[PDB]
């Protein structure tokens, strides 16, 4: 109506600026082509400081020369047009951070794309902020109930473990951290603020399209008021593809600093390391392996070195990173994921065969691994799962001894029908988390061998049919697992009297 | 300032007389009152169903029954039947 | 309270274990606990049901 | 009014360099002219170099050229004329008309550089663009303003193929098709121009379903690395315009790639990974999301591809698939067996080949098909080794039916009608899915394998394998 | 609700091509002229603030 005119009229009373608006930074532009800019002038610049064109499009000043400075767009060149005049905003780039920032979509900048107004920022804080020391950390003790099964199963998460998601194109990456984030729903609407944990999703270099049904889907289960959604499409300039991770882990650092619990999610740090060679080679510098220059080992690490568990000294905030490493036919020894690999603290891999396979997810357990993850995981499921990599592990290696259709011993063809049941087993659709009090009894079953004698095909109606067999019956015990997180030996034979219950079906 | 004032007092006002006085719209040669008051106030029930979603259609569940309430001619046919299926068992 | 009808209910079961061949007893059992899985989650997923006039 | 003149300075190839007057600059991705004696040669600003003088790449070729010309300047990016006007015209990169039938009398022009639509204007859920194909809206089907990576190489009737897309999408939804040559064969232009005036899509008297931008190989990489947008633009009109679902048919995007990564090259940046441009995803990025959905309509793309060398690790194609929601390969083996189209069925995927997307029918269809098809292909070694005495009725049953299927995947052609005489058949997709679905239960196993050849539906289905019934007494 | 933003959106771009046509309103002035001795008077209450 009118009222946002009357908005737009209050801000064209800050348009007060102007009766002040005596900028110490104004200077013309030498030359602008290939991504960048020389701008004569501007003798109290900073380094990496924010500056804005006269056409709109702001800039950071990268490189500063007795003479000139370089400065990189924010956007097309087309915009910019020499002999121009540039002033500085007086900030070092720093980004909005706020509670207001939760539902919304915005650029690398904050500003908002969703269409919904202003945001609602808790204050500006700086891109390139030092990731903290080793002093202000405490080592991952709370889990990250990631509603997956063989995700929660195998690789445990702790509240600031940095963990790798590695595959292919079209493998199911993305549905991966989509149904952690909507796992989150439980503790979301919950009430405990160390229960809950905030989710921000970094698109960047995607389909507008993509985004646009992802931002849809998680308005669908309701995931929007606890997300947070940077966009960084294809369209968009590589600098803003290169800025943006930074700006949301500025924005994961604000809910870390505060002493809740978030969670950033960067998908892909592969087009990051696409734009920032863009960036470098429109830089005139030299390349290293694979045309890439040499420091891109060093973006990826200071990006994911601000994410970790505080100690308690600091309130015992945490950030925990999910990053996607797109590769080139499951090759691990290209450059840029081998860089990853060396900075995180474990790796998620999918095999595009299991997925052409429609084992989804297409977990390769052989390759995927956590390091501090045994340390965070769900107590309940520590006890019922130490058994349980070893057997897929087993079963792994009869996996491939089994080919050639020679007849075996009864304890590795048994090995063999559990192991079948145990890999037909951890399949799950889309948009269908787990949790844990759900994800215990399929566990028990599948240790105890009581699947065996379940056809293979039966597994998945006989997983919903068990499961709301307990709903229905041993609900009780469902939330034993709830409390406590934890087996005792009652619960334990309680557990094997109410599967064996339904084992006898 | 003559440039604020002139330029925020033709902002409000050439907007004046569409939204504060109804006089239509001088310049807009289509009108804006039979559009989005008249014709697609209708509009989300032109987006949806009219007359039974956005009526709602608060309806009365059809009614199931018992079998019948004949517990004679299949209930010893029943028995007649178990017998046969004990001879199975 | 109905955890102790399904426990009757498989001690049905393998004593029905006794008796191979039931036709519809353990079909009887299945619409069972078909319709209670459905009530549970018709439960659940029930709201207050009604439009919120202070907020919504 | 006012003439920004220009001179030239630098003549190096296709890199044009312009020393202007002072405070007359024009921006970067705008359109020179300079009167030749052979037409007007066209230059795109693309690097400010300072001292009033800027570096454009040419347009077309920069023979006989003296330094110190007047350059004029058009102030906006390249106008190409859109409206009806424009279909059934063969353009170039200028946004002339170079069929010969006299000048485009369009009433609008458009920059060629125009912004891809925002966030919000984004359509938040694909359907499915309804071709008219059995096999395309039954295996992989297509986005509505989607992402197509046609595969396939000539003489599979590829251009037979589109055309029957074009005929389709006309009969269908009535949205109109852009078609871009970039780096196109002169020669095979023109007989794909003379095809589709005798196909009937192009009416010289009558409409015309269709427009033409042909970028031939003879241009400079500034052309071809724009010959693309100028389609994009026509394309744009006739969405943002009309409202339609129109569909833009692109040959090739690895020319295009090459052409970007020469223009990059001649422009003196360092080159990047495999001999590609450094901005090869900003240069695909600036392609893919001014294709889309919006709320007034959507551009659907097709678009061939080529595989270089047969890699998939190249970066070209490795780029391209980050945005094809749906393949459709053309395999010689389908068309070896006298197949129309020539559809493999195993390699054509799509992203929204998924149950919230089609429907759970229609997924579950597509399925059952996909699994019968995939065992038959296992089984067609002991086929031909063993024969049927290995089928079980589980398996013959199986192998008869993708037989079915297999006849029954193939389609008249609206236009191979001169070609073959069995007039082409729209068919719809709920037709499709219960045909594939009767089949897949069995309800015609008692047909004949024959009966299914060439056929529209389950309706011809029941026809023809009447008329055969009465052809065999 | 869902309408109702739609209206509000719709308003929005309606009052955006009413924005150009502010500025055509704006651009035949003496405006142009007057506007002058507002910079001339604006930039004397700046640089007689230091
Ligand atoms: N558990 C699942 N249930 C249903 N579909 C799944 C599941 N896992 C993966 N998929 C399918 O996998 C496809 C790819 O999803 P996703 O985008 O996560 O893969 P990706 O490798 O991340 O692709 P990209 O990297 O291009 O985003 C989707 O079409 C989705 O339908």
């Amino acid at each position: 109506k009118a009222q946002p005119t009357e908005v737009s009229s209050i801000l064209e009373e800050r348009i007060g600026v102007s009766d002040e608006a005596n900028l110490n930074e104004t200077g013309r532009v030498l030359a602008v082509g290939d991504g960048i800019a020389r701008v004569f002038g501007l003798n109290n610049i900073q380094a990496e400081e924010l500056v804005e064109f006269s056409s709109g499009v702001k800039g950071m000043a990268l490189n500063l020369e007795p003479g000139q400075v370089g400065i990189v767009l924010f956007g097309s060149d087309r915009l910019v047009k020499e002999g121009e005049l540039v002033k500085r905003t007086g900030n070092i780039v720093d980004v909005p951070v706020g509670p207001g920032l939760l539902g919304r979509v915005v650029d690398a900048l904050g500003n908002p794309i969703d269409g919904k107004g202003p945001i609602d920022a808790a204050g500006r804080s700086r891109a390139q902020v030092k990731a903290p020391g080793i002093l202000p950390r405490r080592s991952v003790h709370e889990p990250v109930q990631t509603g997956l099964k063989a995700v929660d199963a195998l690789v445990p998460i702790g509240r600031g473990q940095r963990e790798l998601i590695i595959g292919d194109r079209q493998t199911g990456k993305t549905a991966v951290a989509l149904d952690t984030i909507l796992n989150q729903k439980r503790w979301n609407n919950g009430s405990d603020e160390s229960k809950k944990l905030y989710c921000v999703y970094v698109a960047v270099g995607q389909k507008r399209s993509t985004v646009a049904q992802l931002v849809q889907t998680l308005e669908q289960h309701d995931a929007m008021k606890y997300s947070i959604i940077v966009a960084a499409t294809a369209s968009e300039a590589a600098p803003l593809q290169y800025l943006a991770p930074f700006t949301a882990a500025s924005i994961g650092e604000w809910f870390r600093d505060n002493g809740k619990h978030a969670l950033i999610v960067y998908d892909d740090l592969s087009k990051q390391a696409v734009a920032y060679r863009q960036l470098s080679l429109l830089l005139r510098r030299p390349p290293g392996r694979e045309a890439y220059p040499g420091d891109v080992f060093y973006l990826h690490s200071r990006l994911l070195e601000r994410a970790a568990k505080l100690s308690e000294k600091e309130g015992s905030g945490s950030l925990t990173a999910l990053p996607v490493i797109e590769t080139q036919g499951g090759d691990v020894s290209a450059y840029i994921p081998t860089n990853v690999i060396s900075i995180t603290d474990g790796q998620i891999f999918l095999e595009a065969e299991l997925f052409y396979k429609g084992i989804r997810p297409a977990i390769n357990v052989g390759l995927s691994v956590s390091r501090v993850g045994s340390a965070a995981q769900v107590k309940a499921l520590k006890q019922v799962a130490g058994s349980l990599k070893l057997f897929l592990a087993q079963y792994r290696e009869v996996a491939a001894f089994a080919q050639f259709g020679s007849d075996l011993d009864a304890s590795t063809k048994q090995t063999l029908v559990r192991g079948e049941r145990l890999t037909q087993l951890l399949k799950q659709n889309q948009y269908s988390p787990l949790a844990t009090e759900e994800q215990v009894p399929l566990i028990y079953a599948g240790v105890n061998g009581h699947l065996d004698g379940i056809e293979l095909s039966r597994i998945g109606e006989f997983e919903s049919s068990f499961l709301s067999y307990l709903k229905s019956n041993h609900n009780e015990l469902l939330t034993e697992i709830r409390e406590k997180g934890e087996l005792s030996k009652e619960l334990l034979a309680s557990l094997k009297s109410a599967t064996e219950s339904f084992v006898a079906t | 300032q003559d440039l604020y004032l002139r330029e925020l007092k033709d902002t409000k006002l050439a907007p004046s007389t569409l939204q504060d006085a109804e006089g239509n719209v001088k310049p807009w040669n289509p009108p804006q009152k039979p559009n989005l008051p008249e014709l697609e106030l209708q509009g989300p029930e032109a987006l949806k169903a009219y007359t039974e979603q956005n009526v709602e259609t608060a309806h009365v569940a059809k009614e199931s029954e018992e079998g019948e309430s004949e517990p004679i001619e299949e209930d010893w046919l029943v028995l007649d039947d178990a017998e046969e299926t004990k001879e199975s068992h | 309270a109905k955890s102790a009808a399904n426990k009757l209910d498989w001690a049905k079961v393998i004593s029905s274990l006794r008796i191979t061949g039931s036709t519809a007893t353990q079909l009887s059992s299945f619409k069972k606990r078909n319709d209670e899985a459905r009530r549970q989650l018709l439960e659940l997923q029930s709201q207050p049901t009604e439009v919120d006039f202070s907020h919504y | 009014s006012t003439p920004i003149t220009g001179k030239v300075t630098a003549v190096i190839g296709a890199i044009v360099d312009v020393h202007f007057e002072q405070s007359e600059l024009p921006a970067i991705l705008n359109a020179l002219e300079i009167k030749t004696p052979q037409g007007k040669l066209v230059l795109e600003v693309a690097q400010h170099l300072g001292e009033n003088t800027v570096r454009t790449i040419a347009m077309d070729g920069t023979e006989g050229l003296v330094r110190g010309e007047k350059v004029l300047d058009t102030g906006g990016p390249i106008s190409v004329p859109v409206g009806r006007e424009t279909l059934g015209r063969i353009i170039n990169v200028i946004g002339e008309p170079i069929d010969e039938r006299g000048p485009i009398k369009s009433k609008l022009r458009k920059p060629i550089h125009a912004d891809p639509p925002s966030f919000a204007e984004q359509s938040t859920s694909a359907e499915i663009l309804e071709t008219g194909i059995k096999v395309v809206d039954l295996l992989a089907p297509y986005a509505r303003g989607g992402k197509i990576g046609l595969f396939g190489g000539a003489g599979v009737g590829k251009t037979v193929f589109i055309q029957e897309l074009i005929n389709n999408i006309a009969k269908a939804h009535g949205g109109f098709s852009v078609f871009t040559g970039v780096g196109e064969r002169t020669r095979e232009g023109n007989d794909l121009y003379r095809e589709m005036k005798e196909t009937g899509v192009i009416n010289l008297e009558g409409e015309s379903k269709v427009a033409l931008v042909f970028g031939q190989m003879n241009e400079p990489p500034g052309a071809r690395a724009r010959v693309a947008l100028t389609g994009l633009t026509i394309a744009e009109y006739f969405r943002d315009e009309e409202g339609q679902d129109v569909l833009l048919f692109i040959d090739n995007i690895f020319r295009f790639t090459q052409a970007g990564s020469e223009v990059s090259a001649l422009l003196g940046r360092i080159p990047s990974a495999v001999g590609y441009q450094p901005t090869l995803a900003t240069d695909m990025g600036l392609l893919q999301e001014r294709i889309t959905t919006t709320k007034k309509g959507s551009v659907t793309s097709v678009q061939a591809v080529y595989v270089p060398a047969d890699d998939l690790t190249d970066p070209a194609p490795a780029t391209t698939f980050a945005h094809l929601d749906a393949t459709t390969v053309l395999s010689r083996g389908i068309s070896e067996l006298g197949i129309y189209p020539a559809v493999d069925p195993l390699d054509s995927k799509s992203r929204l080949l998924d149950a919230a997307v089609v429907g759970q029918e229609h997924y579950d269809v597509a399925s059952k098909v996909q699994e019968t098809l995939q065992t038959y292909k296992s089984l067609q070694d002991i086929i031909a080794i063993l024969g049927m005495d290995e089928l079980s009725e589980q398996d013959k049953l199986t192998v008869e039916r993708a037989r079915k299927i297999q006849r029954f995947l193939s389609q008249p052609f609206a236009v191979a009608e001169v070609f073959t005489g069995i007039p082409g058949k729209l068919v719809r997709l709920k037709d499709t899915v219960a045909s594939f679905k009767a089949v897949l239960e069995g309800k015609y196993d008692n047909i004949p394998e024959h009966a299914f050849y060439m056929v529209g539906g389950i309706e011809d289905v029941v026809a023809k394998a009447e008329k055969l019934a009465a052809e065999a007494n | 609700v869902r309408y109702e933003a739609s209206l509000r959106q719709l308003e929005q771009r309606q009052l955006a091509k009413s924005v150009i046509s502010r500025v055509q309103s704006e651009l035949g002035n003496p405006k142009f002229q007057e506007k002058v001795l507002q910079q001339s008077i604006s930039e004397i209450e700046q640089l007689l603030s230091k």
